[PDB]
């Protein structure tokens, strides 16, 4: 079967893994900024920490009566300068590798709904709804049960996967370039993947893409990333990368055959 | 001689309105607080199990108290309304209720004129007014939550920002009353600004030069500012939502051509620099304080100044860096985001200054120096969290989810709020004539620090993680982390309670101040001066 990827796991503290560059990028980028920012946070602390100990009132009685340092000054006015235009100089480049749309191997538009979200191919005449197992949808209301639990596990999950497994699951092949049209039907919605990267808000009249191309196959979830009313925490995504030929096979199974 | 309420409420001195604004902001503070609790409750382990709907057919009161009690899963039925009302009105209350009122309204009123030797504000009737629009607009905050409103159920379940469709049309006419509180709020900050900033220009002592003010005056004084520009733009905005809601206009709505992120724009052109105007006021406590603790002037005056300046003139060009995933242009997403990281340059020369204020100094290690020292270690943590999230590549992950939510809540909740409490320990003695027990200060600053880093430092791991914001419920490998933040937030109230204890003793039983200045003479401005509380007719 397909291995579950995309998923927070217990104790977490780091980002979910990455299937995609550009989830990489990101990866990447915010470990350079951590380190940054952990640096400054540590010597900004130290500082506080020593003078505290070395100016306490007991050891040092009488106080001095400077107001101004310019070689000082001036140094930590440019040094945070510098740092910033650091972070910047690798920050565009992966913002643009983000937000340049790609020409698309694979197009799917993506509408939200309260509470439920609707995908498209257009190329493949393909359309249909997806629910949270345990959905009123799905004859739930929100909350684990032993139907909820066998639906789960009918569906190829676990009782683990309960608030991020949905009935029906976004499918595209594996290292193909997929864009995803997104936008909303009543309020707005945030369509997401974090193993892939991407994020975009579902806005009522507005159509907007995203990009991904998923490095290996198996299963990513994400949630609905802007409060949308009641149901807010029960509309997730399922996204299964698979074969080009468990892919086609999965198109065929959504086509009719009318004579 | 005079009522209580003659004494107090009717007062136009902006000594007594100051302390209105103080206790009020410290009321609806705890009620803000309360509501926390609650939603830590429900977020401690995963599974709805307090806010059931099952809750609804009992009554009100009934109802409330089954609320407070676990459920088992299959006998309670997720209610993601009440999660999102109490969320709403939490955000509300504190934003527009609770810390800027208490900064601004409370310190600012009190502090200001007696700061640049001004014996009341400009036009204190008008003083006396703001604080009753503040009242009318909490009044109202608080009318919404029972008020019929989404989903058939009572309040707005719609974000502390209201962002439409959503809050166009959330059903009942609770969204119209959390309106209409927020104009009210609004209009209260307004007031102020103009008392503030005439009183600032107009009525400063005899030889007090702009380049003497002292600078939490200063601090004020830009906040004023900000309020004038920042509040008339939010009141366009909701009053767009009220339209669109009531009045058959079609400005965020598609179907007769508006655009929802129109709204955004509106909105987040108030959004930012009311951060700005939430922080500024206890930039300038925490300079006096540490001056004075230090026993020490402040390291570089007029840079301290001008930092404040250039912060708030800057974060007007900003706004848009909380809307990086709601249809922005790259070229749009590149500007806010390099001038979002521009703000860090001026709020650094702060943080530097205020510890090159400590160098060389005599450090003595009472409450209000404790609350500072958190302050600089804290709110340096949450501002760099806030760098992180200004770059838009790395904020596609993060945006809408704990990693924020840890972002502004250590600014605020372990910045802002130590600022506020700073204050209080500094001023309590000049302020009420009694002084607080040291011992129980130190306490309560220590439970606070070990209870607030619990509850908001695991958020970051639950963000990193991808939990989103706003949910009632969350997938089971969110337990760990979610539990730990809930026990900081228990102990964190535990604090809180603490405190209040602490503030009633005071005020009560404390120590009587025999001193007009209590603390050393580098606590060195006017009120210090006078004696403790001040007379009635200062100056
Ligand atoms: C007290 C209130 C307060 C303050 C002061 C700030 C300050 C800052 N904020 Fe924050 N913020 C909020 C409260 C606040 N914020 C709230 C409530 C939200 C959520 C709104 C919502 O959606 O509900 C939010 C959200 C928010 C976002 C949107 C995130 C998202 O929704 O995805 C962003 C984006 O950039 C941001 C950035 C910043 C930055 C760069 C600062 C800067 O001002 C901080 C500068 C300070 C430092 C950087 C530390 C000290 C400096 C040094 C030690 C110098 C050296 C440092 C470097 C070189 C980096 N904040
Ligand atoms: C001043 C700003 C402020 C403060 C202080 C707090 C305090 C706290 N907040 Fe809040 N928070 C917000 C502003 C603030 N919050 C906002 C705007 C939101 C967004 C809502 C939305 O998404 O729409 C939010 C959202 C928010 C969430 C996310 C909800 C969600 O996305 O589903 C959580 C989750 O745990 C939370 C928890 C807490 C806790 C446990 C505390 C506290 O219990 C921590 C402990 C602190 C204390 C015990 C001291 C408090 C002291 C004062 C407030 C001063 C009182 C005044 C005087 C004494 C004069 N808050
Ligand atoms: O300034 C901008 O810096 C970008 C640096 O990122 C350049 O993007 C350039 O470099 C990127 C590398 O990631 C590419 O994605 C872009 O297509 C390419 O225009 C871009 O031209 C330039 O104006
Ligand atoms: C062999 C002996 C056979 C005897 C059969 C008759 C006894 C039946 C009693 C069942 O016990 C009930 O369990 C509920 C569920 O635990 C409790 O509800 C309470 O606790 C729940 C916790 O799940 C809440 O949801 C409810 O609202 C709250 O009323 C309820 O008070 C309690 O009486
Ligand atoms: C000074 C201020 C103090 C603030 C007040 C603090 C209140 C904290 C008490 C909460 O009570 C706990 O709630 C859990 C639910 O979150 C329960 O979890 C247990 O029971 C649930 C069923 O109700 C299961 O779903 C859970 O998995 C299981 O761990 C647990 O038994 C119960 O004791
Ligand atoms: C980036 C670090 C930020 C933290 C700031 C702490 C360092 C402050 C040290 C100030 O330096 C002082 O400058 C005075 C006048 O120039 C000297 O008087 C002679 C004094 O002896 C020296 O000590
Ligand atoms: C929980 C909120 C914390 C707020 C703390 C603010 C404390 C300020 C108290 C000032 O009250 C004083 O009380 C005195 C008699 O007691 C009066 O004489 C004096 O005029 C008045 O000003
Ligand atoms: O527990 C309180 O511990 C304090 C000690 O940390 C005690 O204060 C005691 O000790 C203080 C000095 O630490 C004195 O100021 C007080 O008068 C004295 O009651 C108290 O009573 O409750
Ligand atoms: C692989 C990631 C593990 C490291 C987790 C630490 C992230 C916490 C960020 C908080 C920033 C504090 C300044
Ligand atoms: C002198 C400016 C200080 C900027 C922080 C950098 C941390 C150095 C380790
Ligand atoms: C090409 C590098 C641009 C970096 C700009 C960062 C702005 C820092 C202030
Ligand atoms: C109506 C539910 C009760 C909410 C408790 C708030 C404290
Ligand atoms: C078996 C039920 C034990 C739950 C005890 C916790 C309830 C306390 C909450 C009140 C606040
Ligand atoms: C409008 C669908 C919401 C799902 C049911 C919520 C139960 C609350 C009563
Ligand atoms: C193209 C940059 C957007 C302009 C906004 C400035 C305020
Ligand atoms: C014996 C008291 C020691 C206090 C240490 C000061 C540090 C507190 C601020 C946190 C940084
Ligand atoms: C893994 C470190 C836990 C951090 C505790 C919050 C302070
Ligand atoms: C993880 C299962 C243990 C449940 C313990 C709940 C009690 C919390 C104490 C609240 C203070
Ligand atoms: C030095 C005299 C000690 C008096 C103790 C005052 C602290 C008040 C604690 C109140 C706790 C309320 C929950
Ligand atoms: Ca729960
Ligand atoms: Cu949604
Ligand atoms: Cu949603
Ligand atoms: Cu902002
Ligand atoms: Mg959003
Ligand atoms: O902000």
């Amino acid at each position: 079967s397909l291995e579950i990827i995309g998923r927070p796991q217990p104790g977490g503290t780091g980002f979910q893994p990455s299937a995609s560059p550009v989830a990489t990028q990101i990866h990447w980028l915010d470990g350079f900024i951590l380190v940054i920012i952990a640096a400054i946070t540590i010597f900004v602390t130290l500082l506080i920490l020593y003078a505290v100990w070395r100016f306490h009132e007991k050891r040092n009685k009488v106080p001095a009566r400077f107001t101004h340092n310019s070689p000082l000054e001036i140094a930590w006015t440019i040094v945070p300068i510098v740092i910033l235009v650091a972070i910047g100089a690798f920050s565009l480049p992966v913002l643009f590798n983000q937000q340049e749309i790609p020409e698309a191997d694979v197009t799917v538009k993506v509408t939200g709904y309260q509470w439920y979200w609707g995908y498209e191919y257009p190329d493949e005449e393909i359309s249909f709804e997806s629910y949270m197992i345990g959905s009123p949808a799905t004859g739930g209301d929100n909350r684990m049960s032993p139907e909820v639990e066998q639906q789960l596990i009918e569906a190829g999950y676990s009782r683990d996967e309960f608030l991020l497994a949905t009935d029906t699951a976004m499918v595209v092949p594996v290292n193909k370039t997929v864009v995803v049209q997104v936008t909303g039907a009543d309020v707005i919605h945030s369509w997401t993947v974090p193993a892939f990267g991407v994020k975009q808000d579902a806005v009522p009249g507005r159509l907007a893409q995203l990009w991904f191309r998923a490095e290996r196959e198996g299963i990513f979830f994400g949630q609905c990333s802007e409060l949308c009313g009641i149901s807010h925490a029960y509309m997730p995504i399922t996204v299964k990368v698979v074969s080009e030929e468990a892919y086609a096979a999965w198109l065929e199974q959504h086509h009719h055959h009318h004579h | 001689r005079r009522g209580f309420f003659t004494r107090w409420f009717m007062s136009t001195n902006h000594k007594d309105i100051g302390v209105l604004y103080l206790f009020t902001g410290g009321l609806v503070g705890l009620i803000s607080v309360a509501f926390t609790v609650y939603m830590r409750m429900e977020l401690m382990a995963p599974g709805v199990q307090f806010m059931c709907a099952e809750h609804l057919e009992s009554g009100l009161v009934k109802g409330f108290f089954q609320s407070l009690w676990p459920s088992a899963v299959e006998n309670c039925t997720p209610n993601g309304h009440l999660w999102n009302v109490m969320i709403t009105g939490h955000g509300i209350l504190m934003m527009f209720f609770v810390v800027i009122p208490a900064l601004f309204g409370g310190f600012g009123n009190y502090f200001m004129p007696l700061h640049i030797g001004a014996p009341d504000m400009a036009f204190p009737r008008m003083n006396n007014l703001s604080y009753w629009l503040y009242v009318a607009g909490t009044s109202l905050a608080v009318a919404s939550l029972f008020a019929p409103g989404g989903n058939g159920q009572l309040g707005s379940g719609i974000g502390w920002v209201l962002y439409p469709p959503l809050s166009t049309s959330e059903s009942g006419y609770s969204t119209d009353l959390a309106i209409f509180a927020v104009h009210l709020s609004g209009a209260s900050s307004i007031l102020g600004a103009i008392n503030m900033i005439t009183t600032f220009l107009n009525m400063r002592a005899p030889g007090m030069t702009m380049h003497k003010v002292p600078l939490f005056a200063w601090s004020i004084f830009v906040t004023a500012w900000l309020i004038l520009l920042a509040l008339p733009v939010l009141a366009g905005a909701i009053t767009m939502l009220l339209t669109d809601r009531n009045f058959g206009t079609t400005f965020f709505q598609p179907s007769g051509g508006g655009d929802p992120v129109l709204y955004q724009h509106i909105l987040w052109f108030f959004g930012h620099p009311e951060v700005y105007i939430i922080v500024l006021p206890a930039f300038g406590i925490v300079s006096h304080v540490i001056a004075t603790f230090a026993k020490k002037p402040i390291f570089g005056y007029l840079p301290m100044v001008y930092a404040m300046v250039a912060i708030g003139v800057l974060g007007f060009v900003v706004w848009a860096h909380h809307m990086y995933t709601a249809g922005l242009s790259l070229t749009q997403q590149s500007y806010f985001m390099m001038a979002t990281m521009v703000i860090a340059v001026p709020t650094g020369i702060k943080i530097f200054s205020w510890i090159a204020t400590m160098w060389g100094g005599s450090i003595e290690l009472k409450t209000p120096m404790l609350w500072a020292l958190g302050f600089l270690f804290l709110f340096t943590v949450g501002g760099v969290t806030g760098i992180v999230l200004s770059q838009a590549s790395v904020d596609r992950y993060y945006h809408d989810t704990y990693y924020v939510v840890a972002h502004f809540h250590y600014v605020m909740s372990l910045g802002a709020v130590f600022g506020i409490f700073a204050g209080i320990y500094f001023w309590i003695g000049k302020m009420s004539g009694r002084q607080y027990p040291e011992w129980a200060g130190k306490l309560h600053f220590w439970m606070m620090f070990v209870g607030a880093n619990l509850t908001f430092f695991p958020q970051h791991f639950l963000g990193r993680q991808g939990m989103p914001r706003r949910y009632i419920d969350y997938p089971e490998a969110f337990a760990t982390w979610n539990f730990v933040s809930s026990l900081g937030a228990f102990l964190s109230f535990a604090s809180f309670l603490f405190f209040l204890g602490v503030i009633f003793y005071t005020l009560t039983r404390g120590a009587r101040v025999t001193a007009n200045n209590y603390w050393n003479e580098h606590a060195d401005t006017l009120e210090w001066t006078l004696t403790s509380p001040p007379p009635e007719h200062t100056f």
